[PDB]
């Protein structure tokens, strides 16, 4: 990828690729076996509270 | 995994609610108010009591 894309800025050049099907967004679900092998790095959720 | 944390036992932070982890407190509680006791009076009948 980024071969025909000549744009210098990294962010924009990446953005060109998404439309042109070169790269693909990987926001995607996980295969069922990933959370069963007893070694499953399960993502964590964090929260914070501040007072004004 | 979002530890509770606690104030550093430094009176400056404990009143303000500045904590070490998450969920800064609203503020301290209110256990009440104490006031200096009123001294009692010595009876005036020792000296002559003539209302002028």
């Amino acid at each position: 990828p980024f071969a025909t894309i000549e744009e210098s800025d990294l962010e924009l050049a990446l953005q060109i690729a998404i439309v042109l099907l070169k790269v693909r967004l990987f926001s995607d679900a996980a295969s069922t076996s990933k959370f069963e092998s007893s070694d499953s790095e399960i993502a964590d959720a964090r929260f914070q509270i501040n007072k004004w | 995994a979002e530890i509770g944390g606690d104030h550093g036992y430094n009176a400056t932070n404990i009143a303000a609610g500045q904590t070490s982890g998450a969920v800064t407190q609203i503020g301290p509680a209110v256990m009440g108010m104490v006031r200096r006791a009123i001294p009692n009076l010595i009876a005036f009948d020792i000296c002559g009591v003539q209302p002028m």
